[PDB]
């Protein structure tokens, strides 16, 4: 479950401070994979990339 | 163990721009976030932003954009932090903190890097001794230390037997004098017993003006 | 940005006692971390996670909140308990930090012992000469101290600097320095500082004669 009011709109710079679990749940992969291009820039960990990969994986 | 090396105090002219850094040892640099902190003088902490290592990504707390630029060197495990054009409101203490896997704050610190913005020049502590007495003898308690006067910027270290005598020890906080320079003592209870034999010398550092100096305290 | 508002801003505790302090954030928050940070080192994390010890940490202090209101707890507290915390948002970006609940801790009170030290001979072919006024291992922290020069109640010349409260004995010390001129020092002959403090059933003076 996603908390209340903490679903992704964006894939933008204050998914860096979800925890590996708030981001499998809380960003969409559909729209990971149109903003995929943003990823790269923003300061994310190994561990919160594993779980964005996976995502795309899913699809 | 995990280690956050900070570079020493820096003092800069307003306007000028100064880069601290960071480097780490004991993990795997890339491994980790790693994060700079701000800390006015008797103030609360300001986060000024991140980065991490592996691909030179970052993010800025607004506020700090433009003032701050957060780099790294991969090769050597160190991060930097570009602090341009300064004023007096950039003097403060920095830190770097290590971010804890998956977000859990930041679990290692640095030591912080001081910086003080000013027009005044450098100047080094000149170190007086004070002595005990009668007039310093509590029933064989004895008081004495060391006054440290009149230098620019701060820190200065203070510590007595290089390192070897902690017990009871007080060093003040500096004070800033009219002059505009600083000035702190610091002091040490003893017995009285101990002074025929025991010889007690303060150790003082001042890292701006490569003062270094070393005062024999004596009675009378 | 998420403000955070912690209090009591100073708290004060006997050893033993069971004390809790508040972090409020205007809007919501996913977790709270808090740092204990005592005069002049750096910050160390305490509680992660809003409610998870970090490592090292004493057992007794704990973490709960939600929503807006977080808390931080130690379930008996201790001499060395005594620094600042801090409590910071980890939730939406910047990261921001609360100012801080000082923790100070209630002990007995303990009078100053008083010690006055005269300008040093290596001092006074300088220039100038300050005299210092120690007052050592007191509590509590407040303590007036007046100089007095042959009797001649100083003013404008002193400055005074009291350390931050000690980990183990709950003490403070504090000096005071009189600073003065080659010329008005060899002036004058009797040079005291006169301290009271509420350990004191009477001012202590501490004197003495360049000589």
């Amino acid at each position: 479950m996603c908390p209340s009011g903490k679903k992704a709109r964006e894939i933008d710079e204050s998914l860096i401070f979800y925890k590996k679990w708030e981001l499998e749940a809380c960003v969409d992969a559909a729209l990971l994979a149109t903003q995929m291009d943003r990823v790269n820039a923003i300061p994310f960990t190994y561990e919160q990339l594993d779980v964005l990969k996976h995502k795309l994986d899913e699809l | 163990q995990v280690q956050l090396q900070q570079s020493g105090p820096e003092l800069e002219k307003p306007g000028a721009s100064v880069k601290i850094s960071c480097k780490a040892s004991g993990y795997s640099f890339t491994g980790y976030t790693m994060n700079w902190v701000k800390q006015s003088h008797g103030k609360s902490l300001e986060w000024i932003g991140l980065i991490t290592p592996y691909n030179g990504a970052s993010s800025y707390n607004q506020k700090f954009r433009g003032k701050a630029t957060l780099t790294v060197d991969k090769s050597s495990s160190t991060a930097y932090m570009d602090l341009l054009s300064l004023t007096s409101e950039d003097s403060a203490v920095y830190f770097c903190a290590r971010g804890g896997y998956d977000g859990r704050g930041f679990d290692y610190w640095g030591s912080g890097t001081p910086v003080t913005v000013s027009s005044a020049s450098t100047k080094g502590p000149s170190v007086f001794p004070l002595a005990p007495s009668s007039k310093s003898t509590s029933g064989g308690t004895a008081a004495l230390g060391c006054l440290v006067k009149d230098y620019f910027p701060e820190p200065v270290t203070v510590s007595w037997n290089s390192g070897a005598l902690t017990s009871g020890v007080h060093t003040f906080p500096a004070v800033l004098q009219s002059s505009g320079l600083y000035s702190l003592s610091s002091v040490v209870t003893v017995p009285s017993s101990s002074l025929g034999t025991q010889t007690y010398i303060c150790n003082v550092n001042h890292k701006p003006s490569n003062t270094k100096v070393d005062k024999k305290v004596e009675p009378k | 940005d998420i403000e955070l508002t912690q209090s009591p801003a100073i708290m004060s505790a006997s050893p033993g006692e069971k004390v809790t302090m508040t972090c409020s954030a205007s809007s919501s928050v996913s977790y709270m971390h808090w740092y204990q940070q005592k005069s002049g080192t750096s910050p160390k994390r305490w509680i992660y996670d809003t409610s998870k010890l970090a490592s090292g940490v004493p057992g007794r202090f704990s973490g709960s909140g939600s929503g807006n209101s977080y808390s931080l707890t130690i379930s008996s507290v201790e001499a060395e308990d005594d620094a600042t915390y801090y409590c910071q948002q980890w939730s939406k970006h910047p990261l921001t930090f609360g100012s801080g609940t000082k923790v100070e801790i209630k002990r007995t009170v303990a009078a100053p012992s008083v010690f006055i030290f005269p300008p040093s001979d290596e001092q006074l072919k300088s220039g100038t000469a300050s005299v210092v006024c120690l007052l050592n291992n007191f509590y509590p922290r407040e303590a007036k101290v007046q100089w007095k020069v042959d009797n001649a109640l100083q003013s404008g010349n002193s400055q005074e600097s009291v350390t931050e409260q000690d980990s183990k004995d709950s003490t403070y010390s504090l000096s005071s320095t009189l600073t003065l001129s080659k010329a008005d020092y060899e002036k004058h002959k009797v040079y005291a500082c006169e301290v009271t403090h509420q350990g004191l059933s009477s001012p202590v003076t501490k004197s003495f004669n360049r000589g």
